[PDB]
Order: structure tokens, then C-alpha cells, then sequence
């Protein structure tokens, strides 16, 4: 469950804001992937 | 719950337009685990073996054989929770602010909730970052007027039972004499059977000036970045620079086995549901936050302070 | 202090409702409304249900501590110990619960002032004591009074 | 003067001491609960954006005016100069912000006092102070304007000195 | 329309044979973006935020939260709208002028009006490319009669408040002393918390020359690379040559945060409706280009004269 | 609207002007993506 | 009655009533008050006239 999915449609805030959570790690290990030092 | 919720509608559409942390930098991908805590402590249990005498020799009939033990070690890991308030506009409200090409009173420094939204999460992130690198917080220029925090809610730079090395005032401008306080702490690091690993280093911009000048055709940087690759196997060494530091030379491995961050899986900004609302178009937010998981092994960070008084 | 976790070995028999309110633990206070002004501040010492002064001095942040006289401040009303935090009622704001006094000698519509401990002393004019001074523990004793401000 | 204050050629250059702004929120720690009123102000007489008000009943409307601590009604925290409202939170209410002061020098933790023209001042000036006003931060000075973060909790008792 | 207008089908037909303008070299892809604009003045807004004060722990019951402030600042862009004149022969008169394997008046020096686009079009760009480099619009090498253009319209060399420095004319041939300059410069400069970003160089001639020459075995271009590679947190420095400075060098960052090129969209040459036509066989044509767009903050440019008496 | 499409016909000289915008914009793209520093 | 509360639809009713006759005060005469002496005027803002002012 993330944001990024068009799909995804959140019932209450709780849901919300586990999206927001999953939303973050998803963007952390997308940045890592990415990364090339 | 978009169709009855248009702040948390707003929140989704434009939470991907926060840029990245910048701590992330300063981190192996494997270094860094969330957990699941708001607020309160955590234990954390780490197990060992040991081998208890040379190894038995299997031949024709015997019983007595040598024995491999255990031994535990518990650590407590603090957490904080933070908010912060904004005004904005009313989801209502905004038609009438609606101006060519920007929405918002110019005069009044009012804005609709998601461009408040992003601009105070900016903010926010910033703040994460500046705690994570050196373990106060705090809204001044001179660093003062700290908010205390609770114990176990250490940084990179204030981590205790760490290598501290201190260059005097009158040496301040003598890179010699800082390398020489580099090496004596490196010798004094220990890493054990982890050596081989990458190793980080963070500068303030006033010692990346004199990394460059001529080593007393070979720069300081140079010979900083083998004498660290003798320790690591030659492993890779990254250089960075952050303005958060002032005046102060970090060196730590990025290994997972050795320095491991714990951040609560909230501890990046997340909109609160309680939203004030009146009979005016002005309403405000709540903004939360989690502080602290930084977990290190004894004797594995090096913190070169130069004094400049 | 506020809660003392203390493990226990038979269950405390508690079925009378009445005199079961004046107790140490017992924060917040007896009549609350939604509009009252709630601060937390960094705490020294244990202000616990005391009268608070702000502290101003690394640097820190000020915080508060017990006291009271010009330099009275709010009224600690609740304590958190993990955070090291105090929930604070301004002075500006009127408070209607039990708070600690120096001795027994306060009565009924006895004026009382915030001494340089926090504690409620008999006689400007900060409280109007409502109840007589009751001891919880030892030399605790908690009076009910109405703060209305500084005279 | 005025708040917000103008084309730019060119825009202006961490996130520590950024509120360091003459039209910044002038609440450092805002709360609900905390009641504010409108009134009207003198357009000619006196700007009492960040100073110490007193109300002043015309003869047409009640208007709000820079005044002393002896006097004073509240605190203008903001103002909109479009309708030349003055927004005015009470002195029954505590404040924790940014006030208008004339001293370019000042610590922190001194006591301070409101003076004529809605000014923060040091107490020792010599008036006798009716107000607990609490310097939490040293005086900056905007290039000039001088602000000071201050702490305002009620009426003193006693008249100081 | 391509049935009625010759003219308009042999633009769009020749379009793509214009060389695409050198200064896109000058900016990242980011820094460059359109508006919808001839003539006038346009207005920008840009928004921040800030800390109040410390963040408000969450703890049991609170209603005083710490407080996030917004800002705004107005930026104003002039843009202007300029014009040409060519003559080309008529449509109808090519047949009467196609020789062997070229078609125009040698004699005359006449052109088919496709032809005559494409050349005019190249040399209009080379002069936008020199206004954007340098803020100035001349068509002599001396740099003189100079069009007075309006405010609110400069270039990377003459945008105001920014570093600049200048080299006195006993030291033109000396690069330590020029080397001096640029150190002090580059200490001025203030990136606050975009420094970490990809850096440009632009060089005239005569520069150029003097860099490749030994360090006073390693080169003057070697240590103003490493000098600007202290302050970006080591990254990518680009060196540039153009023939349109002289005694210059500038410096900058390839950040959208810092400078952000807003040019309208109808900067590039774009051909005019109106059609002269009469009873001979010359006829002639106009072409619209816009000038204007440069933002940047302020001192963020480094500005290097070297005077030569 | 770009004059890189052929299937694009243009109605006036309006249009004409806009492909005309449009075709740089993308040339300008094609320019970055192909770029190497 | 004893209070003088109403359901919310009379006291809607009425209040409005109270608006729309203030209303057409204001554009009648070009001022905002209460009082029949006239006195004690809301300031409004320039270029803000009646057909009577």
C-alpha cells in the first residue's frame, strides 16, 4: 500500500498515513538504487 | 476518505515533490532499518558465540567434547515526537485568492495548504538532518537556546565512548598538526574483524579549502584519503561537505555490522488529522515527527574538533 | 513522585466511591474546560502540583522549576517523567484543583501566596483556599483552592 | 512604515535565523484558545503593528492606539493595511513573540517595560513597571528596525522598580 | 494554409537546418523554462518558510505548538520585442534565376527566400547568444553603440549584485596575481544550501592561454578546478571558451535554485505575416525575436575583469 | 503541434507560430538528452 | 422564552431579516450604524458611496 499506486484508494487517516510510511521507505530505496558515488 | 478529507487529498498529490534527505548521503543502504514507535524506548538484543576450548578430535569413542557458548547484550534506543503548527488558507476559501498564475495574499503571506504543506515539510527535513549529523537541535546561527533532549539520543558528532581529538588554537591553521591529530586517531579506531569496509569522512567548508593546498604535486586530500585506505583494505573512501558543521572532521565506516541507524518508520513528516478551523478563512496544521535510533559500537567514530579560541 | 511503580502481592480493596479523589496521583484538575491554555516546558528538580518560575541561563532553552513571589510563572498541574516535561497553566489563566501547601494551618477562605517553594502559604493575593489542608504522606498535605491570578 | 513593504532585480540569498524578518508570524509558539480581536487605528498617527495598544473610544468607532504598560489594552500582532484593521490580542492572554523594541542592546533574560509609543524598553528606565515582560532572546536588528523575542504573561502585583 | 502561404511552407520546410544556439551549453536542462510573452513585464513570486522556534514535544495533554512562518519576495522581468528586414526574390521569378546547380543573382547578391530565412536566422541567434552572455546588444568587436534596452534586462556578465572583482592593469600578465582575485572571490561567493551543485567556467581567449601554462607539473586551469571543487562538494567544473568576452571570466552554478533562465517563447527567430510585394521581382520579409528572461540571486555570480590600462 | 510531425497541417498563421515554438522547445530537449559533458 | 433560544431555522430567518434591512440602509444612504442618532459609523473604505453620500 503507497501512494504511488493509482489504484490505491485509502479507507481512513490510518491508512493514510501508513501510505505516507511506505511512500518514504519506497522513495529512500529508489534513491539508493539510483545513487552511483 | 479523499472524497470527505481535501487536506489529506492534497497531502498525497503533492508529498512526492519533497525533495530526498540529504542524511541519506551518509548512509549504506543496508545501514539504515525503520521501526515501529512514536514515541518511548526501545531494547535491543544483540547475541554472540564463543568457542570455549580448541575443537575436539573425532576418533574411535569419546563424550567429553568442547563446548561453543553465548553471551547477550542489551541496548536502549530513545525516541521523541515532535510538532510544529502552520497557517493556511481554506480549501473554500482559495477561488477568491486565485490570482494569475499564483494563488495566495502577497500581502497577508498566506498560502493554500499544499504548497504551506510542502514548503514546512522542506523546513522539517532540514531540521531531521541537522540532528542526525550532529545530535542537537536548535534554530540559531550561534547554536544556542538547545532544546534538551532525553539520554540515548545521540548524533554522529556527540556519540560518547567514541575517538575525540582536539587541535589547539594556535594550530589551527597548520594542516601538519591536524594531520598528525587525524592519525593518531585513526590508530587509535578500532574496527576489529570488520576492516574491510567503506569509510565515510565529513568536513566543514573551511577544511575542504585547506584539504586542497599542496601536501607539506600531492594534496592533503590525498594523502588523507591512502592513509584511511591502509586501515579499511583499501576500501572506497568518500569525501563529503556539509554547512552544518562547523570546524569539525567526522570519519566513521559505513559498515552495518558497526554503525546502524534505527529511525522510527514516522520519523519523517506526516500531516496530523486535527485540522482548526473558524468562521474566517484561515485555518492551521499540525505537522508530526520522530527524533533518535542512532546506534553505534564503541570506539568507531573519530571527532576531530579544531578549537578556534 | 507522581506514580510510583511499585509491584504489589494482593489486590487493594476499592469500592467506596466517596474520599477517593485526594491522592498525589490524581492530576489535572477537578473542573476543566476546553479553552484552557496548556504548556509543556523542560522541568528541574519536581514541581509536581507546585507553583513554577521560568529559568533563563552550551545554552539551553529555559526551563522551569519550583517557586513562586514576583517571579511566579504557571502552576504545574501534570508531569511526564520519560519526556522530563511539565504540562503548565499560565498564570493568566484561572485553575480550580489541589495543589501543596506548607503546613496544616490553612483553612477554609483562607488567602494564600506562592512561597519561594512552590507551596501555598497563608498571607498580593494569588489563590483562595476552598478545603482544609489534608496529609496524603508524611509532611504532604494538599489543599483545594480557586487561582483567580495576583491579587 | 508598513509590514510586508517592492520589485526585485534580483532575488534574495541554512535554515537557522531565518525568522529574523520584520513581517515574520509573530507568534513563536501560537495556540488555540488564544482570543483575538479587531479594531480600528489611526492611518496617520501611529503604525501599531508588533507595539503595545490602548483603546481610545472616538466619537465615531473605538480605535487602538500605541500606549504605555500603565494603560495598555494588548498586544497588535498583526494588521491589515487594505481595510486599516489592527488585529489585537488581550493582555489577559499570555504572548510569546517578537515585539518592536528601541534598544539595540539587550540580553537575555532582562525585564522589560512598554512605553509610550508601544515600545519594549528596559525596566530600569525608572517608570514603575505593571507588567511581567521577559527578554527570551538578545534584541536583532532588521536593516533599522530592532525586534526582540519576549516573553508576556500578565499583570505584577506590585508596581517594581 | 500550407496551400496559400509558399512563404510559411518553405520556413517549415528549411526550420530544421538551423544550427541550434551555443549558449544551451551555458545552462542545465532544468535552468531553462518558457513563458508565454512578447513585450511587457512579468512578475515572480517565490515562497519560503521558516522556524519560529524549537518544536513542541507531544506529551500528555498541550495546546501551545511551536509555529512554522511563511515569506514572499517579487521579482520583476522586462522582455522586449525586436525585428529585421530581408530582401529575397518572389516566389513566382525563381524559375527565371535557377542556374546550374544554384539559384540567386550572384551579381546582385539575391537570394530565394528559403535560403535567405535560413541565413538571417543564424545570424539573429548569434546575437541573442551574445546578449544572454553579455547583457548588451552591439554589432561592432569594440562593443560600442551599444541599444539602450530597459531595465530589469541583463546578462550572466552585468547582472547586478554580485562579486565582482577586478585585476589592476600592472598585473594583466600576471596569473598568480589573477589567481589571487579569484580565490578571494570565490571565498565571497554564498550558495548557502545548494553548494552542492555542478559549476561553470567561461573563459576568454586570451584567459585560456594563460591557464594552460605551468603552475608558478601542474597547470594554472588544475588549480582553479580543485579551488572550485572545494567549495561544490566536489563535483562536476565545466571550462568554457567564448570569443564574445574579453579580459573576463565568469563563474557560476548550473543550479535552478540559484539562476533560473525564464526566456519567452517566442525568443528564437520567428517569421513575420506581412509580405512586401510590388510590380519587380524583389521582395521582402521580417523576422520577430524576443529578448529577456534572466533570474538569478544575489551573489551567487563571480565577475572577473582584468583591466588592461 | 510540432512541424517535426508530419502528419501536422497548420490552420493559420497562428498555429504556425505555435508548432514553430513547440518544434524549438523539443529541439532544445533533444539537445540536453544527446549532450555529453 | 425564558432564555430567548430558538430552533436554528426561526433565528436564521430573523437575523437575516435584521442583515437585509441594515443593507438597504447602506446603499440608501452611503453609511453603516445602529443608532438612530446616527452616530457611532462603521469606517468603510474609500471609493465606497451611497446615492445619498
Amino acid at each position: 500500500a503507497s501512494l504511488l499506486d493509482s489504484n490505491f484508494v485509502p479507507i481512513n487517516f490510518t491508512e493514510f498515513v501508513q501510505a505516507i510510511s511506505n511512500t518514504y521507505k519506497q522513495r529512500r530505496i529508489q534513491f539508493y538504487e539510483n545513487l552511483k558515488r | 476518505l479523499f472524497d470527505e478529507n481535501y487536506y489529506a487529498k492534497a497531502v498525497a498529490n503533492i508529498i512526492g515533490e519533497v525533495k530526498d534527505p540529504i542524511m541519506y548521503k551518509w548512509f549504506s543502504p543496508d545501514q539504515i532499518e525503520d521501526v515501529d514507535l512514536q514515541m518511548g524506548y526501545q531494547k535491543t538484543v544483540k547475541w554472540d558465540a564463543f568457542l570455549n576450548a580448541n575443537p575436539t578430535t573425532i576418533a574411535n569413542e569419546v563424550n567429553t567434547i568442547s563446548t561453543i557458548g553465548f553471551s547477550s547484550e542489551v541496548v536502549r534506543l530513545n525516541y521523541l515526537k515532535l510538532q510544529y503548527k502552520f497557517r493556511h488558507l481554506k480549501q473554500t476559501s482559495e477561488k477568491f485568492y486565485t490570482s494569475d498564475s499564483y494563488i495566495g495574499d502577497i500581502n497577508n503571506n498566506l498560502l493554500p495548504f499544499a504548497q504551506a504543506y510542502k514548503l514546512a515539510s522542506s523546513e522539517i527535513i532540514k531540521l531531521i538532518n541537522h540532528f542526525v549529523l550532529t545530535g542537537t537541535v536548535s534554530i540559531q546561527k550561534d547554536g544556542k537556546n538547545q532544546k534538551r533532549l532525553l539520554p540515548n539520543m545521540y548524533g554522529l558528532l556527540n556519540m560518547p565512548e567514541q575517538i575525540k581529538e582536539e587541535v589547539a588554537s594556535g594550530d589551527k591553521d597548520k594542516m601538519d598538526k591536524i594531520f598528525e591529530k587525524i592519525e593518531a586517531g585513526l590508530s587509535k579506531l578500532e574496527l576489529g574483524d570488520e576492516f574491510s569496509t567503506p569509510m565515510m569522512v565529513i568536513v566543514d567548508p573551511a577544511t575542504s579549502l585547506k584539504l586542497v593546498k599542496p601536501y607539506a604535486c600531492e594534496k592533503w586530500e590525498d594523502v588523507l584519503i591512502q592513509t584511511i585506505k591502509a586501515i579499511n583494505n583499501r576500501e572506497d573512501v568518500y569525501i563529503e561537505t556539509s554547512n552544518l558543521l562547523k570546524h569539525k572532521i567526522l570519519i566513521y565506516p559505513l559498515n552495518s555490522e558497526l554503525i546502524k541507524f534505527k529511525p522510527s518508520k514516522y520519523m519523517l513528516p506526516t500531516p496530523n488529522e486535527q485540522v482548526d478551523k473558524d468562521s474566517t478563512d484561515v485555518a492551521h496544521s499540525y505537522i508530526d515527527f520522530v527524533l533518535g535510533g542512532l546506534l553505534a559500537t564503541r570506539k568507531t567514530i573519530l571527532q576531530v574538533n579544531i578549537k578556534q579560541s | 513522585m507522581k506514580n510510583p511503580q511499585h509491584d504489589a502481592s494482593l489486590l487493594s480493596n476499592s469500592n467506596e466511591f466517596r474520599d477517593k479523589n485526594v491522592e498525589f496521583f490524581a492530576s489535572g484538575g477537578t473542573r476543566t474546560s476546553k479553552f484552557d491554555k496548556l504548556e509543556n516546558h523542560p522541568f528541574l528538580g519536581y514541581p509536581y502540583k507546585r507553583g513554577v518560575k521560568r529559568v533563563i541561563q552550551s545554552h539551553y532553552e529555559p526551563h522551569v522549576e519550583a517557586g513562586g513571589g514576583e517571579d511566579l510563572y504557571g502552576i504545574c498541574i501534570d508531569i511526564d517523567e520519560f519526556s522530563k516535561t511539565a504540562t503548565i497553566v499560565p498564570i493568566t489563566n484561572n485553575f480550580e484543583g489541589y495543589l501543596v501547601a506548607k503546613d496544616s494551618t490553612v483553612k477554609v477562605k483562607d488567602k494564600l501566596i506562592f512561597n519561594k517553594d512552590g507551596a501555598l502559604e497563608k498571607v498580593t493575593i494569588n489563590a483562595t483556599a476552598l478545603t482544609d489542608a489534608k496529609q496524603i504522606s508524611n509532611e504532604v498535605y494538599l489543599v483545594k483552592v480557586a487561582v483567580f491570578g495576583n491579587k | 512604515y508598513s509590514k510586508s513593504m517592492i520589485e526585485n532585480k534580483v532575488f534574495s540569498s541554512c535554515f537557522k535565523s531565518k525568522n529574523e524578518r520584520v513581517d515574520a508570524y509573530s507568534f513563536a509558539c501560537s495556540s488555540y484558545t488564544d482570543k483575538i480581536e479587531e479594531y480600528l487605528y489611526d492611518p496617520a498617527n501611529s503604525f501599531p503593528y508588533k507595539r503595545g495598544v490602548k483603546l481610545v473610544p472616538k466619537e465615531n468607532s473605538i480605535y487602538v492606539e500605541v500606549g504605555a504598560d500603565t494603560d495598555m489594552y494588548g498586544i497588535c500582532v498583526d494588521v491589515c493595511e487594505f481595510s486599516c484593521t489592527a488585529y489585537v490580542l488581550p493582555i489577559t492572554n499570555n504572548f510569546e513573540g517578537y515585539l518592536v523594541t528601541r534598544n539595540p542592546s539587550i540580553k537575555i533574560g532582562e525585564i522589560l517595560d512598554i512605553n509610550n509609543n508601544g515600545v519594549i524598553i528596559k525596566a530600569g528606565g525608572g517608570p514603575p513597571t505593571a507588567i511581567n515582560i521577559y527578554a527570551l532572546s538578545d534584541s536583532f536588528t532588521i536593516n533599522s528596525i530592532n525586534l526582540i523575542k519576549v516573553a508576556i504573561f500578565g499583570n505584577r502585583g506590585l508596581e517594581k522598580t
